[PDB]
């Protein structure tokens, strides 16, 4: 378990939200999600996001995939400060921002190597230059899942590997 | 016993004639030798206004079966008198298989006997019977003459009921207007009567 | 027109709490009720009396009380909140008393109000 | 304060709901409201009424009117077991049910005489033959406000007197 920047969420919708399943192929580039934009439409959190004026919350993110022992590949999961089906990266080498992907391990990160493990867990505290902001006008961070070493298998196996994201809000305020 | 007659035990305390079924020898009233009768407590004509002083009630019942000829004569006949609980099927003919299902209790009795007498408990799924629902099955007695052929005598069967272990909650105003239906508080709005009698002037006795 | 609104024209940034006092100046014989509501920054003006009641409000009775107060929470940053007055009941009056009254509003600030970054703003008030 | 049947609400949306104002004239018959039908459309209580399966709640009702010292009249406020703008009585002598109004004081009741007072308060516990029912299919009780002695005034005064109902849910459950 990775606790981001050595700090736990703290005070200044307590359930699991399994989002949807992505499909990882031999020609995937990568995906990203923006928080809290991913969750302002579903459930009780989506009501309190757009009915209140101020917002403060931390998170806990689980990333999992399941495959056989005849598949190979590696993913890099990272969290970088500043819908619910994600967007796809066009230029994953420059992370669509002009910054290299080979230095993305300066962030809270975790590897998924299919040879070794199949789950990643990152805990994110609340980060802002203000104590309270708006959930609908400001996104705090983004989640990146990029295949560094590509997927491979022999012909006859399952060509598509599931990736499921599940998350839990932790120490939320609304005012 | 110094006001033990105004209790609710004494206010609902006598056996009254509710239900009267007829098994004629010829005609179209009951052409075969059987009849069904659904248990209601308001077959006694003074009873509906008394129980509707309250909203919820809870009681037991005790039934008595006296039977005779239309003249009044006592003849040697054997009858069946079975009880169908709520949720059970009822007989369609005399050759139905419901007459000999062991979960429907029967009382075989001769006509030259004292009247038969049984007791029925509180059988609602709720905690009380309610006479007003803004938004009450007790069972059924089937009565047949025992035989494979038709009987030789015309018969009349009268049913009496006494309530016991009575509790009641939430008093209400009593009925003011004449009834029109059953389990329905409708009234004739084009003819509304006062509660009592009238006089000519307020200063005259 | 307030003194708070004139002194903060010499500064740039301010934040704190406010208070508004209403004073009914009708006759002694008149009764009725009102509804003073407050909407936080971001939400619009309510459409009717029923949706304004679902929120921060107060019922003010004329026949029992001649003054009510409303503590507005934190305003800041040099949108804004809204205060609206609705009619709960009608205006009840006997025979021989007038049909129309008036309300006077008074406003101030709380003890946690601050101002900073002074600015002698070019007033309209020019010398001679 | 009248506590109905000598019993307080108890366990087996905690705010005031000022409904609307009725107008009492010289030709009024009376009004009635059905609970919880009056409140299954407004606010947080209206959401939890139609999103849950079982329901149990008590109430506290305030009835007020305001008039001058030149008006006269009397109202009878009562609660009888078994929208938000109420219905009007067609035949108030038989209470639209074939039962007399002169015996309605066997219920939890309170008088409003304009000569003496201007407010009535009745507390109602939860009453059912079951421990839990449905809020949308079963109404528990009704509130009756009938003018026994009619309104009167001299010409030039205010011809119409306001009547406001305000209520508060007390010891509610939802399951």
């Amino acid at each position: 378990i990775i606790v981001g920047y050595g700090e736990w969420p703290s005070y200044c919708v307590n359930r699991f939200y399994t989002l949807d399943t992505k499909l990882w192929e031999k020609s995937s580039k990568g995906w990203y999600w923006k928080f809290p934009d991913v969750l302002t439409e579903t459930g009780v959190f989506g009501q309190n996001a757009q009915f209140h004026y101020l917002y403060r919350s931390g998170f806990c993110i689980h990333v999992q995939c399941n495959a056989s022992k005849f598949h190979q590949g590696a993913l890099l999961v990272a969290v970088l400060p500043e819908g619910a089906d994600g967007f796809e990266l066009q230029h994953p080498y420059v992370l669509d921002a002009g910054i290299p992907i080979s230095q993305l391990t300066v962030c809270p990160h975790q590897w998924i190597n299919l040879r070794t493990n199949n789950c990643a867990t990152i805990i994110v505290p609340y980060i802002n230059a203000l104590p309270f902001d708006s959930a609908l006008n400001h996104c705090n961070f983004g989640l990146l899942v990029v295949p560094i070493s590509p997927l491979d298998y022999d012909q006859g196996a399952t060509p598509v590997i599931p990736i499921t994201i599940t998350l839990a809000p932790m120490c939320s305020e609304f005012a | 016993h110094s006001t033990a007659e105004t209790t609710l035990d004494s206010f609902f305390s006598r056996a009254g004639l509710v239900g009267e079924i007829d098994l004629p020898l010829k005609g179209t009233t009951n052409p075969n030798g059987y009849a069904n009768w659904d248990i209601d407590i308001t077959g006694y004509a003074q009873m509906r206004r008394k129980v509707e002083l309250f909203t919820y009630m809870r009681f037991d019942a005790e039934f008595t079966f006296v039977a005779c000829t239309p003249t009044g004569e006592v003849v040697p006949q054997l009858l069946q008198y079975m009880f169908v609980p709520p949720g059970a099927p009822k007989p369609d003919s005399r050759e139905s298989l419901a007459w000999q299902t062991a979960t429907n209790p029967s009382v075989f009795v001769k006509l030259s006997d004292p009247p038969a007498q049984v007791s029925v408990p509180f059988m609602s799924p709720a905690s009380a019977y309610q006479w007003f629902y803004d938004g009450n099955m007790m069972g059924t007695f089937s009565v047949r003459t025992v035989g494979t052929s038709k009987s030789k005598y015309p018969l009349v069967v009268r049913i009496y009921m006494r309530m016991k272990h009575v509790r009641a909650w939430i008093p209400r105003p009593m009925r003011n207007q004449n009834y029109l239906f059953k389990a329905n508080p409708n009234y004739a709005g084009n003819s509304i009567k006062p509660t009592g009698t009238s006089r000519t002037a307020i200063t005259t006795l | 027109s307030t003194l708070l609104g004139q002194l903060c024209g010499y500064y740039t940034q301010w934040s704190g709490s406010l208070e508004v006092t209403f004073m009914f100046t009708g006759s002694f014989m008149a009764t009725g009720k009102m509804l003073i509501a407050y909407t936080p920054p971001g939400g619009p003006l309510p459409k009717d009396r029923a949706t304004a009641m679902l929120g921060t409000h107060v019922i003010w009775d004329f026949g029992l009380q001649s003054s009510v107060t409303l503590v507005i929470p934190w305003i800041s940053n040099t949108t804004t909140g809204l205060v609206s007055i609705w009619y709960q009941t009608n205006y009840v009056v006997p025979i021989g008393a007038p049909n129309t009254a008036y309300i006077i509003a008074l406003a101030a600030a709380q003890k946690n109000f601050t101002m900073k970054l002074c600015k002698d703003a070019s007033d309209i008030l020019q010398t001679g």
